[PDB]
DNA sequence: TCGGCGTGCTC
DNA sequence: CGGATAAGGGCTGAGCACGCCGA
DNA sequence: CAGACTCATTTAGCCCTTATCCG
């Protein structure tokens, strides 16, 4: 069991690159600001999440993700060591509004 | 004629009054005189003349003359005038501060080395000879005091004994009463008004032989004063910091000089200025190091703190040493100059820390009382449940305090009682005695306390002294912090061990290679004092120069900077000021906000104190041209002990 | 919308450092191992995302974790603060198996 | 029409 | 039971008639 | 593991308030 759903705005600029295998790749950092529940007391939650989508055909949404009121990305998440990007996101499903 | 009358008013001017025919007054006589159309206040006559600035018919009359004899003696009056001129304070306030409270309203006035030192003091008699007694803690300072006092009393004179704190008065008055058949009397703010007046009257009459008290006992007149004794002259209690800010030691030295009587200053750790005067041949030193009665010196150790598994702020080596010492049925004392449970409360999510708006200071956490208390304005606040910024509930205590130490050493030591003493737990007079009673019972006990452990209390069953969180004295902006830390460390370490048991001292720090710590640990306090005095000689510091600080407090941080800039401009634009004078610009003090009011200061430096005094007098005469002098609280502090 | 679903074993023994005025907290590290597959190739998922449990309502389930056990923790993603910037990214557990 | 706040002076 | 006295606190260690401004 | 130089202790006005001892 490994899945994530996150809603937030984009940060910096959406980089789009083509892998040598022919699968387009888009990398961007998501800015999240929301309020959640913690021990029955409401508190705000915030984080910065780099998203590296590696879709080929279903990633057509990436052409219009630079500007968006609500950007939602869903799919697998896994982080790694960086000997400064430690927590990374490489989901596949992307939704706008 | 016209009589000059001083009143308790913050103005450096003496009012002039017309004496009705048939009444005569002298210097320093209380006179009931009207002041405006409000009430007939009480004033003190400074001098009598024949001419006044105002027309003679314009002056008012004096209702009644309380005393036909001056309340102050000639020497006391001269000292009061000299102090008023030196400290740039209004004469009326200075004069009335030296009077008893009941008289202010006009109520009816109504060893081989020890023998050598005593012989030298006796030989230097009937002359102004200032002596300094320096030695290891536990020496025969009291024995030398008793010897010199009995030698003085052999001629039938009187004596004055000064102590820094009220709590030390009983432990020495008991010995004085046991040794001396002559009556003795105390005088301090602890006593009632009637008792203080009785002490004043007995001192004036001359029936009382020895007067023991704090800095307020220096102004008491004596029928025939023979010697002045100052104990623990390096203490900061001798320097007043509210109202009239004088120094007891300097005034006592001036009194000895004017009256031509011996004065003895005794302290284990002499102040830097005293040692400078000794080097300048102004004082005469006497070293009575006699091992404090064949008592072995303590063993000093330095333990590195970096990269160690500290359990509640204690290193494993320190824990093992404490356990070993407690296993041998000996008490252990730990020094931590903190209070409360945690010095600050920190949010784990966003880093928010509770801060006092009126002080810009982090709140101190108390767990027993379960509230946040500010240590600068005594504000009371409850412990927050959620962070006011992010709303998280992950507030964690951070830092170390005596309360947390007492809480956390319980699991480590199963059957070792823990005793903690500080200001918080000593709010009652009986509370102190019972806690000291428990220590005197012997056995095994762990003592956690602040600098209250360095007072007159002596524990004969403590063998290990450990100092915790000594950082702050090595990275301080103040140049006197090292001296204060060294004095405190010497006082605390001097209590380690006893004549029979060998003491051990362990110091925990993150910088064991610092020259200050090495010099203070592997060498005596005298070597560090000499090195620091030489270093200050290389620079320009109050031990070798004169510093006067003009502090200003602003309710809105607006008028103080401009007022201090104008004062600096007046200081620089004066024929009295020379190039050698060094004046720093308006900068915030060490505490930019203490009671909701911003603080700014100006530092004046000059190699000669007389020239600086003349410049300050001229500027004060020229203050009247500065606008907006109101609504700003400013004071002059001569030779500050802080900043 | 910030919701994360994850499963795996425990890497570090849990800590029970309590907080003033109650509200205890649990400090432990979660170890997750799985694989990801999509069109074109397959991906690997492995790192050590920490999990934080706060409040006394969930205190009764934090027991018997020991050192290693297969558990699933649900919650949102929030960041922390330190002297090295973000310095970590903890998981606020809401539902525990 | 009446209370709160910013000035010299008191010999 | 009333007078005198000891212990503790809260702002302040100069203040009042006068004139001006906001409510 | 999360803050740096600090902190903390000390004596000495003044009017108003509260609690206690003595004749
Ligand atoms: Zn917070
Ligand atoms: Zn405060």
């Amino acid at each position: 069991t490994n899945r994530l759903v996150l809603s937030g705005t984009v940060c910096r600029a959406p980089l789009r690159k083509v892998s040598p295998s022919g699968i387009p790749h888009c990398q961007f950092v998501l800015e999240h600001r929301s309020v959640q529940e913690e021990a029955g007391f409401h508190r705000q939650a915030w984080c910065q999440m780099p998203v590296i989508v590696s879709g080929h055909e279903n990633q057509a949404i990436t052409h219009s993700i630079t500007v968006g009121s609500r950007i939602t990305v869903q799919g697998f998440i896994s982080c790694h060591k960086a000997k400064l990007s430690k927590m990374v996101l490489h989901a596949e499903q992307i939704e706008l509004i | 004629p016209v009589a000059h009358v001083a009143l308790p008013v913050p103005l450096p001017r003496t009012f002039d009054y017309l004496l009705p025919e048939g009444m005569t007054v002298k210097a320093g006589c209380r006179v009931r005189v009207p002041f405006g159309k409000q009430q007939e206040r009480i004033g003190i006559v400074v001098s009598v003349s024949d001419a006044s600035e105002l027309p003679l018919n314009e002056l008012k009359a004096v209702v009644e003359v309380l005393d036909s004899e001056p309340v102050f003696t000639h020497s006391v009056w001269r000292l009061l005038l000299w102090a008023a001129d030196y400290y740039h304070h209004p004469i009326g306030d200075v004069l009335f501060h030296a009077l008893p409270i009941l008289l202010r309203q006009g109520r009816p006035a109504a060893n081989t080395e020890q023998a050598t030192a005593v012989g030298a003091i006796h030989s230097a008699a009937d002359t102004f000879s200032a002596w300094l007694l320096a030695g290891v803690t536990g020496s025969g300072k009291t024995e030398v005091y008793l010897s010199v006092l009995e030698n003085v009393l052999a001629q039938g004179k009187q004596a004055l004994v000064m102590v820094p704190e009220i709590g030390l008065t009983p432990q020495t008055i008991a010995r004085f009463r046991e040794r001396f058949n002559a009556p003795v009397e105390v005088l301090h703010s602890g006593l009632n008004d009637s008792e203080r007046l009785s002490a004043w009257l007995k001192a004036k009459n001359g029936e009382a032989a020895i007067v023991i008290g704090t800095r307020s006992a220096l102004f008491t007149p004596f029928k025939n004063l023979g010697v002045i004794v100052i104990d623990e002259e390096h203490d900061s209690s001798y320097k007043q910091q509210e109202g009239w800010r004088y120094h007891a030691r300097d005034l006592a030295v001036y009194r000895a000089h004017s009256e031509q009587i011996p004065i003895i200053l005794g302290s284990a750790t002499p102040a830097l200025e005293t040692l400078c005067n000794v080097q300048q041949k102004k004082y005469r030193l006497l070293r009575l190091t006699r091992r404090a009665g064949n008592a072995r010196p303590a063993i000093q150790h330095v333990l590195d703190l970096k990269g160690q598994k500290v359990q509640a702020g204690l290193a494993p080596a320190l824990i093992t040493r404490m356990r070993q010492h407690l296993q041998a049925d000996n008490q252990v004392i730990l020094f931590l100059n903190r209070r409360g449970f945690a010095p600050a409360l920190l949010c784990h999510d966003c880093g928010w820390i509770a801060e006092c708006p009126r002080c810009d200071h982090y709140y101190t956490l108390h767990q027993a009382q379960h509230h946040l208390r500010c240590h600068h304005c005594d504000s009371q606040r409850p412990v927050p449940r959620q962070c006011p910024s992010c709303g998280s509930t992950h507030l964690v205590p951070v830092g170390l305090g005596t309360e947390q130490l007492e809480q956390t050493l319980a699991p480590l030591f199963p059957g070792v009682p823990i005793s903690r003493i500080d200001r918080d737990t000593t709010s009652r007079k009986g509370a102190l005695e019972q806690q000291l009673a428990e220590v005197h019972r012997g056995g095994a006990r762990i003592l956690i306390g602040t600098q209250m452990l360095a007072k007159g209390h002596h524990f004969p069953d403590v063998t290990l002294v450990a100092l915790l969180d000594v950082d702050g004295a090595l990275f301080s902006a103040d140049f006197r912090s090292a001296e204060r830390f060294a004095q405190l460390y010497t006082q605390v370490a001097g209590r380690a061990g006893r004549a029979g048991k060998q003491g051990e001292v362990v110091l925990q720090t993150h910088h064991p290679e610092h020259p200050l710590l090495q010099t203070l640990l592997y060498k005596g306090y005298d070597a560090f004092a000499e090195q620091a005095l030489a270093e200050r000689r290389m620079m320009q510091l109050p031990p070798w120069t004169s510093h006067v600080i003009v502090r200003a407090e602003d309710h809105n941080n607006q008028h103080a900077p401009l007022f201090l800039q104008q004062l600096r401009n007046l200081i620089l634009s004066s024929p009295l000021a020379d190039e050698k004078l060094w004046v720093l610009g308006p900068v915030p003090a060490l505490a930019p906000k203490r009671g909701g009011r911003w603080r700014w200061q100006i530092l004046l430096q000059h190699p000669s104190r007389v020239r600086l005094q003349h410049i300050i007098n001229g500027t004060l005469a020229l203050i009247n041209t500065i606008p907006d002098s109101r609504k700003v609280k400013w004071v002059l502090d001569v030779d500050p002990i802080e900043g």
